RNA sequence: CCCGGCGAGGGGAGUGAAAAAGAACCUGAAACCGUGUACGUACAAGCAGUGGGAGCACGCUUAGGCGUGUGACUGCGUACC
RNA sequence: UGUAACGGGGCUAAACCAUGCACCGAAGCUGCGGCAGCGACGCUUAUGCGUUGUUGGGUAGGGGAGCGUUCUGUAAGCCUGCGAAGGUGUGCUGUGAGGCAUGCUGGAGGUAUCAGAAGUGCGAAUGCUGACAUAAGUAACGAUAAAGCGGGUGAAAAGCCC
């Protein structure tokens, strides 16, 4: 089903957010959301927010019935690196990233 | 980098 | 410390193999309440074990 | 290159590589090894070469049925229209209007149309003999480009 | 049933109604061809040699296609002398059906 | 004029990674590894375009020795018998009937013996 | 046309007995080598297992030629220090009968997973009695 | 209009030929990072290919070979300048 | 560093000597078909050969013949908003650099044939510019003067306030 979710230029890594994404694959909604109400990860946050923004769009445009809802196709793929400089010893410089995320939950009811 | 050092020197081998 | 090569996408992959997180998936059902918690942990109102144990 | 000679660093210590300048060809900010210069691209051809040619070109028009040679040929007017319709008589649409009289007549009402061109006898050129479709001479013409030619 | 013979020359085992590839020939493309090139036929009383070009077989074929082969691209390469050859080769070959096995 | 080696770099830079396509790693993703491996293909094809023969055709000898030393025969005697009956049928056909019917194969190794003896 | 090619499901392997008491150690391991590779049958593959089974009741009473019964020793590293061990023929056929024709037979087929798994074919025993009696194992006289 | 923090970001609606034109904006290649499907891989050693090659899943006309992908096993082969 | 001076298994012939018959064994030779070069040839003639002989591993190097890109003339000609370039795959095709047609995006440009001029074809030069991997979610989070509790704001407080 369509009216996916996405979520661009979120402000962490796109390896730590996908760990966190990999526990839920085909679960249900609601045993979603008691995953990740008590996961212990900031990305967890940052993906529940997420989950419950297609919660409320499944809700509110088209296909409702929550009870029969299931998470199918969640993506976390990497975005822009923010280019910073970091002063290390004897004079050289490293350059570090500021690396971002966009994330993908595409949810059906079928 | 603006300014690459010295580099460090090496065993001696004379 | 300085590497001869790098590694593959395969290396990684496999690495990052035991790195999965494991989800608890047992969360329990207060008695008088009923609402979702830990094994061992009061809940977010304070229940536990049916009692008012934090009294606020 | 605007720019200075500088080294912009050092010959060896650096892990880099080798570094002279910033203007050289395999930089950036910077280009072309071998750049262009104006230079003259006209070469040379000879009188007698020049002269066959155009003898040899007014023979393969003779052979291909692309040379008129008419009587007088003037415009009444000086209007485009008069001499469009001339050529529309004459079944005339890519022509060299190439007479031994350059008149003002003729010289202004033939500039704003594309297919028809109008020069001197003296100055003929060989591109135009050769790119329009039919050229059409006057008697006075023939009699100077004969005389011209020799 | 089944029959050997030399078409191009390399010996076929062939049955009788299939189609055979074998090297192009110098036959028009609706032309029917016959092969005294026999070297054994085969039955329930097996037909043997002692001399090539037994009594009186011949096998009456039926040429259906005469298409070029699979290209096959030729890559020479010398290592650290600089030189390398690309040659590709498209194979002729024709398409034949076989009609009869004569005794 | 400046030319632009664009598009012609993306021609040969596809016609080379389409040949090169289901290879391990970075033999079909790099074009450095890529073209080396379509040259290093050509070379091993080169060499297999014979060593394949060789290796049929020892294939072939193979069967041939060993449907023979069940009909109870060595290989030699027998290639020798077939020699001295002028036998023009090759390793392939030969090991072939050799597979599928041993009544024209033992025949065959009868009339070998025949003309061995 | 195109060769012929054996598939592992068509393959009719069937088992035997061949008796090791007398025998050259060399020669008859030579032949329990061609067997189990299959180079008897007609459609043999090199790339397909075509052996068949074979059962070696009474390795220990194998012989050998000459002096090779106190002479020929078995080495083999272990993999450390540096103590290699070594075993000569005797002290082999007294302690582990099944190794001098195990170690014959591996020695004569070719390095690989095909190798051993046709060398899962060799079931080789110390006494006359054997327990697969089931597949009926004809007796295959060398 | 809704979620979300009277955020950021997203999804409907609407403007627009087109929003696979959203101010990060014409067209959007490759390197890199995944998601969804097919195959192989947890007893097997090496320039990771090539040739042969069982098996599997997809499509065509036929009432069987091809098209394409994986390719166990197997001989040979120690990268380019 | 380990058997480690037949490759190994192993062999009393599966070693060697003398002799013989066969087999294996190269891309060598022959058979089939195709391409290119050279001199003659039956006689065909700006052209392929019914045929014949011979050549065709190759660096540095020399000679010859071609393919692809920009622009110009041809060319205010041709295709084209029922769809040009670029991108992306498929299927044919030439001995080859490549060409042809088409599914999808895209949105207004490209150019037949023949000639001319090149900033004319990248795999390397510890080549340069921009982006992204790798090591790797690893070190580290920058004096070992030290934090603990409650209340308040807030979506969230160990670092904000009392």
């Amino acid at each position: 089903m369509e009216t996916i979710a996405k979520h661009r230029h979120a402000r962490s890594s796109a390896q730590k957010v996908r760990l966190v994404a990999d526990l839920i694959r085909g679960k249900k909604v609601s045993q979603a959301l008691d995953i990740l109400t008590y996961t212990n990860k900031k990305a967890a946050v940052l993906v529940k927010k997420v989950l419950e923004s297609a919660i409320a769009n499944a809700e509110h445009n088209d296909g409702a019935d929550i009870d029969d809802l299931k998470v199918t196709k969640i993506f976390v793929d990497e975005g822009p690196s923010m280019k910073r400089i970091m002063p290390r010893a004897k004079g050289r410089a490293d350059r570090i990233l500021k690396r971002t995320s966009h994330i993908t939950v595409v949810v059906s009811d079928r | 980098p603006v300014y690459i050092p010295r580099p460090r020197p090496p065993h001696p081998r004379l | 410390a300085v590497q001869q090569n790098k590694p593959t996408r395969s290396k990684r992959g496999m690495r990052r193999s035991h790195d999965a997180l494991t989800a608890v998936t047992s969360l329990s059902v207060d008695k008088t309440s009923g609402e979702k918690h830990l094994r061992h942990h009061i809940t977010a109102d304070g229940y536990y074990r049916g009692r008012k144990v934090i009294a606020k | 290159v605007t720019g200075s000679g500088k080294k912009p660093w050092r010959q060896k210590g650096t892990g880099r590589a080798r570094s002279g300048s910033i203007k050289s060809p395999i930089w950036r900010s910077g280009g072309v090894t071998f750049a262009a210069r104006p230079q003259d691209h006209s070469q040379k051809v000879n009188k007698k070469m020049y002269r066959g040619a155009l003898k040899s070109i007014l023979s393969e028009l003779v052979r291909q049925d692309r040379l008129i040679v008419v009587e007088k040929f003037s415009v009444e007017a000086p209007k485009t229209k008069l001499l469009a319709q001339k050529l529309k008589d004459m079944a005339l649409e890519d022509v060299l209007i190439i007479t031994g009289e350059l008149d003002e007549n003729l010289f202004l009402a033939a500039r704003n149309l594309h297919k028809v061109d109008v020069r001197d006898a003296t100055g003929i050129d060989p591109v135009s003999l050769i790119a329009f479709d039919k050229v059409v001479m006057t008697a006075d013409a023939v009699k100077q480009v004969e005389e011209m030619l020799a | 049933m089944y029959a050997v013979f030399q078409s191009g020359g390399k010996q076929h085992r062939v049955s009788e109604g299939q189609t055979v590839r074998l090297e192009k020939l110098d036959i028009a493309t609706g032309e029917t061809v016959e092969f005294a090139e026999v070297l054994m036929i085969a039955n329930g009383e097996e037909v043997k040699i002692g001399v090539p070009f037994v009594d009186g077989g011949v096998i009456k074929a039926e040429v259906v296609a005469h298409g070029r082969g699979e290209k096959v691209k030729i890559v020479k390469f010398r290592r650290r002398k600089h030189y390398r050859k690309q040659q590709g080769h498209r194979q002729w070959f024709t398409d034949v059906k076989i009609t009869g096995i004569s005794a | 004029a400046r030319v632009k080696r664009g598009v012609i770099a993306r021609a040969r830079h596809k016609k080379i990674l389409k040949q090169a396509k289901g290879y391990y790693g970075a033999r079909s993703r790099v074009y450095r590894v890529a073209f080396q491996a379509v040259i290093k293909a050509g070379q091993y094809a080169y060499r297999d375009r014979r060593q394949r023969k060789r290796q049929f055709r020892q294939l072939w000898i193979a069967r041939i020795n060993a449907a023979a030393r069940q009909n109870g025969i060595s290989y030699s005697k027998f290639i020798n018998g077939l020699k001295k009956a002028s036998v023009e049928i090759d390793r392939k056909i030969l090991a072939d009937i050799a597979v599928f019917d041993k009544v024209a194969f033992t025949a065959l190794v009868e009339k070998a013996k025949a003309a061995l003896a | 046309m195109k060769t012929f090619t054996a598939k592992p499901e068509t393959v009719k392997r069937d088992w035997y007995v061949v008796d090791a008491t007398g025998k050259t150690l060399g020669r008859l391991a030579t032949e329990l080598a061609r067997r189990l590779r299959g180079k008897h049958k007609a459609e043999y593959t090199p790339h397909v297992d075509t052996g068949d089974y074979i059962i070696v009741l009474n390795a220990d009473k194998v012989a050998v030629t000459g002096n090779k019964r106190t002479d020929k020793v078995y080495y083999h590293h272990t993999g450390h220090i540096g103590g290699i061990k070594q075993a000569t023929f005797e002290e082999m056929i007294a302690r582990r009968p099944e190794r001098v024709i195990e170690i014959a037979v591996k020695g004569m087929l070719p390095k690989g997973p095909l190798g051993r798994a046709m060398f899962r074919k060799l079931k080789v025993y110390a006494g006359n009695e054997h327990n697969h009696a089931a597949q009926q194992p004809q007796v295959l006289d060398i």
